[PDB]
């Protein structure tokens, strides 16, 4: 009952128009043509019988993009993209960087011009062909395709309409960070076999992803580092491609921790005298405000609010005591007010952070990191 | 009721804000040379961090000097307050979906790596078959 | 109910003011383009660019509904579409465990068929 669709395929031989192969294009051409009934009880024969059927699935690709039928519904040819494009190999190995790029181009300039909404349009369809290319990094002999395909994606998707602090929509950022790991976990594996070329973004398309405002693509940005360290320690890093990653390493680490942001060299490259000629027209003019304003954003060490909402629930659950009195931490609230207006009263009520804020980030700096929920976060002082 | 006003005029001023931080950025080239106003996406990416790292340490100036003393300010605190503790979706709620996505595509993948050879193995014993 | 009703007018004076620092500045845009119209100007070169990224410009002034406005139009609409993409992601995953065991009940069905037509075969 569910055997003769592969029987009659078996039959006579493959990679001629045989029965199913002309069906289910028929079914294709047919689906976005609005006269057919919608689709959703249609398509489930059509991605299964087009899982890997690899002579019928390098057919459908180069039939169904390129707009000349995407504006016609746009709603299934997503589906259809979520269906075969997971499972696909190359064998005209020459005829497809040419292609994937030009269709992407193409998704891009319809997808964030008319409507003005990127409902769900652009960016699956990127998630797709980036699920694809672990397809074919995990195999063999088209690696060289996919770590070339790979960077021009990543520069494909950090245009300036879709990433940023104006509207956002997040997703850029989640099929960013799985841009991002699928790479590392090419990093992690064995067996060498490629040149530094294919694995390190480059300032270009990384630096202006890395300061972004969600904290969890600056996780997988720290992930990349944590997990490329190995393996490039191999190769003499005297000046030939590793000081890209030592100036992202040396103000990262000049950005979370090491706090000498201010009067250091250029930190992302924005030579640093822009920052005394923007920190030096803002408000609350109390003196602590140098080291006390610039060091987080939205939600890692100090300024932030996950650092809050992971310590007051962190004191609540070991010791009941006097709850903390404000929002954010700083350099100079928790001083000013936890030093010199419970001196004596309310001494002995706390987690032990015998010390200042020096050693306040370092207790729940190992909080974030042995218990293993919210991140992964630990490229302070490394 | 009187909140869609906020979020509509709000998007508009957002709009306003970084469409006249770019052009009166320009304006400067346009000063400085005669005419000469064209750059390639080699420096187009060095002026575009900056206006990035202006506006998002603009936006440090409100968890400095508003959500230190706790007031009760109907539009500007328990707003602030209700919906900065959002976000709270960051955690396996929809990190780990992404790990699970991959925990079943690498299955899928693998029950199709048989069912290739399956079939590339089976003609032959097809063809093989005599009349 | 009272505060963001002058909220609404601190909002309304400042977004007009930048209306019209946008407009004049887009007026002063093409100032010198009528001197000589060549339209291209390749040379923008690194000893007076690098220059510019070093002064920023369009400081704040106090009133400061900028301050306020970048949180409201970023924290709603990440959180709006964080509850989005979970609907999609789990519609993709249910899917796909549905389309597991609709083949994976089949890699046996044929391997148990090969192994018969491997015994016709071997009887001939």
């Amino acid at each position: 009952k569910h055997l003769y669709s592969s029987i009659i395929l078996i039959k006579n031989s493959r990679d001629e128009s045989s029965s199913p192969y002309e069906w289910c294009i028929w079914q294709l051409k047919r689906c976005f043509a609005h006269q057919i009934e919608t689709p959703q009880e249609v398509i489930p024969i059509i991605i299964s019988v087009s899982s890997m059927d690899n002579k019928l699935s390098s057919r459908i690709i180069q039939t169904f993009c390129n707009l000349k039928y995407l504006k016609l519904d746009e709603l299934t040819l997503k589906k259809v993209c979520g269906g075969i494009l997971p499972l696909w190999k190359p064998e005209l190995i020459s005829g497809t960087r040419e292609f994937f790029v030009k269709f992407m181009a193409s998704i891009f300039m319809w997808s964030t011009r008319d409507g003005h909404d990127n409902n769900c349009t652009f960016s699956e369809t990127c998630f797709y062909v980036l699920q694809m290319i672990t397809n074919w990094v995990l195999d063999d002999k088209l690696i060289a395709l996919g770590l070339t395909l790979l960077h021009d994606m990543q520069s494909l998707l950090t245009l300036d309409k879709i990433f940023n602090n104006a509207t956002s929509n997040r997703f850029s950022t989640m099929a960013f960070i799985s841009s991002l790991d699928i790479l590392t976990q090419l990093s992690k594996q064995t067996k060498s076999d490629y040149a530094i070329q294919y694995l390190i973004v480059g300032p270009d398309i990384m630096n202006k992803v890395f300061s972004s405002d969600d904290p969890l693509l600056l996780s997988a940005a720290c992930r990349y580092l944590v997990a490329t360290k190995n393996k490039l320690m191999q190769y003499p890093s005297t000046n030939k491609f590793v000081r890209m990653q030592n100036q992202y390493i040396m103000d990262l680490t000049n950005y979370l921790y090491r706090n000498k942001v201010l009067s250091s060299k250029s930190l992302f490259g924005v030579s640093p005298d822009f920052f005394k000629q923007i920190l030096e027209n803002l408000y609350i003019p109390t003196a602590d405000f140098k080291n006390a304003k610039f060091f987080t954003i939205t939600g890692i060490p100090a300024l932030s609010y996950i650092c809050i909402i992971i310590l007051r629930r962190l004191e609540t659950a070991e010791n009941t005591k006097i709850k903390f009195t404000s929002g954010i931490i700083n350099e100079e609230t928790f001083n000013n007010f936890f030093r010199v207006h419970h001196d004596e009263i309310g001494q002995h009520g706390w987690i032990k952070g015998v010390n200042n804020i020096h050693d306040l980030r370092v207790k729940i700096l190992m909080h974030l990191s042995n218990t293993a929920n919210p991140y992964r976060d630990i490229a302070a002082f490394l | 009721k009187q909140w869609e006003r906020i979020q509509q005029l709000e998007k508009e001023h957002v709009e306003v804000y970084r469409e006249l931080l770019i052009t009166l950025d320009r304006l400067y080239l346009i000063r400085k040379h005669n005419h000469a106003v064209i750059l390639s996406h080699t420096q187009q990416r060095l002026l575009e961090i900056r206006h990035q790292l202006q506006i998002n340490l603009e936006k440090t100036a409100l968890l400095i000097r508003l959500l230190e003393k706790p007031d009760n300010t109907n539009v500007l605190f328990t707003k602030l307050q209700n919906l900065l503790e959002e976000s709270n979706s960051l955690d396996y709620e929809l990190l780990q979906s992404l790990g699970a996505q991959s925990s079943l595509h690498k299955q899928l993948i693998e029950s199709r790596a048989e069912r290739d050879e399956l079939m590339s193995k089976l003609i032959e014993l097809s063809s093989k078959f005599p009349k | 109910k009272d505060v963001l009703d002058v909220y609404i007018k601190n909002l309304e004076n400042q977004i007009g003011n930048k209306r019209y620092f946008l407009k004049q500045a887009q007026g002063a845009i093409d100032e010198i383009t009528k001197r000589s119209l060549d339209t291209e100007g390749k040379p923008v070169n690194s000893e007076v660019f690098t220059e510019l990224l070093r002064k920023p410009m369009f400081f704040s002034e106090r009133a400061d509904p900028i301050g306020f406005s970048l949180t409201s139009n970023f924290l709603s609409l990440r959180a709006q579409s964080s509850s989005e993409w979970l609907s999609l992601m789990n519609d993709q995953s249910v899917d796909q465990k549905a389309m597991l065991l609709l083949q994976n009940n089949i890699n046996s069905d044929l391997k148990e068929l090969l192994r018969k037509l491997q015994h016709q075969m071997t009887i001939m």
